[PDB]
């Protein structure tokens, strides 16, 4: 009854049972921060936060219309004081 | 692939130069600050520090002319991400364990799309067993799935 | 998707008119009050719009190693509630047609 040569569905694209992450070359960023390596070995510690990527610049980060010229001159006559 | 791979040394260049000018102005802000808080109150000190103020000002202002550029290469951040990043450490546990998440739906995907094939497969199977007068427009069903 | 300049440009006039709020404050500020206490506000101050100035360096710094893991798993989130939500609404339309069973 509801058989219709004229109505023809196509694979949908991409494919799920294929590799996703091989389709278009994405593998390089996946493998960057991998959960393990090739060995099955932890390649770095792991945390949550941003802090870290902050701790090569100087600094102890424990806990985590407009004057510009009057307003140094400002600041300047009251350091002066 | 030549302009692909132009347009990416480009982006990376302008990022390198934008990383660059916003260390150069934390180093700016972080000798402002010690300067402060060592401020001895002499006339050369405080020329010092007016002219550390101009710099500062004028390195912000050259920072957001440069990063508003239309033609930048520069122009996502989920609010999800800027909450994780709040925790004082070092931002990986976070996408280990979403990536988890997302490997345990796609293990999921795929075993129930294996389940499905062989649902339909038996079930194709069966129907042209008992009723061999309606396996002609089954083979087309799965011509008209697969 | 948001725009990284229109971010940028949104920090940095946050940045103007917190300096600009501040300057006022001390300008029409007793003097009374000790250049210390002062000093110490505005490096605070200095400290915080630095510590936002960092945050844009680490966000600027994550687009330099950008998408590509964003997009998959973008891709692989959208998969995953489309298949929970045809799955609520096959509940759905089950608890519907029972009616009609």
């Amino acid at each position: 009854y509801y058989v219709d040569p004229e109505t023809t569905y196509t694979y949908q694209q991409p494919n799920p049972l294929q590799d996703l992450i091989s389709v278009y070359g994405l593998d390089d960023i996946s493998r960057q921060v991998a959960r393990t390596n090739l060995d099955g070995t932890k390649a770095v510690k792991l945390r949550k936060s941003y802090k870290n990527q902050i701790a090569d610049l100087s600094g102890k980060f424990s806990t985590i219309n407009f004057d510009w010229d009057l307003c140094s001159s400002v600041l300047s006559q009251f350091e002066r004081s | 692939m030549n302009g692909n791979s132009t347009n990416n040394e480009q982006l990376q260049q302008e990022l390198a130069t934008t990383q660059d000018q916003v260390a150069s102005i934390i180093e700016s802000f972080v000798e402002l600050g010690v300067s402060i808080y060592d401020f001895p109150g002499t006339p050369e000190a405080t020329k010092g520090m007016i002219t550390n103020l101009q710099r500062n000002v004028d390195r912000l202002y050259k920072l957001n002319v440069r990063s508003n550029d239309p033609q930048s290469s520069l122009s996502d951040i989920p609010l999800e991400v800027v909450q994780y990043i709040e925790d004082g450490r070092n931002p990986d546990i976070y996408t280990r364990e979403f990536v988890e998440a997302i490997r345990r739906s796609n293990q999921y995907q795929r075993g129930k799309m294996h389940g499905l094939k062989q649902l339909r497969d038996s079930l194709a199977d069966k129907i042209v067993d008992e009723f061999p007068e309606l396996k002609e427009p089954v083979e087309d069903i799965i011509k008209r799935t697969s | 998707q948001v725009s990284l300049a229109l971010v940028i440009r949104n920090l940095t006039v946050f940045t103007m008119k917190e300096l600009a709020q501040y300057m006022k404050t001390n300008v029409h500020t007793q003097a009374n009050e000790p250049n210390s206490a002062k000093k110490i506000r505005f490096l605070q101050l200095i400290i915080f719009l630095r510590t936002q100035f960092l945050k844009l360096y680490v966000l600027v710094k994550w687009t330099r190693t950008i998408h590509v893991l964003i997009d998959l798993l973008n891709w692989f989130r959208t998969t995953n509630m489309n298949v929970n939500n045809c799955i609520w609404a096959l509940k759905s339309s089950l608890n519907s047609m029972t009616n009609a069973k």
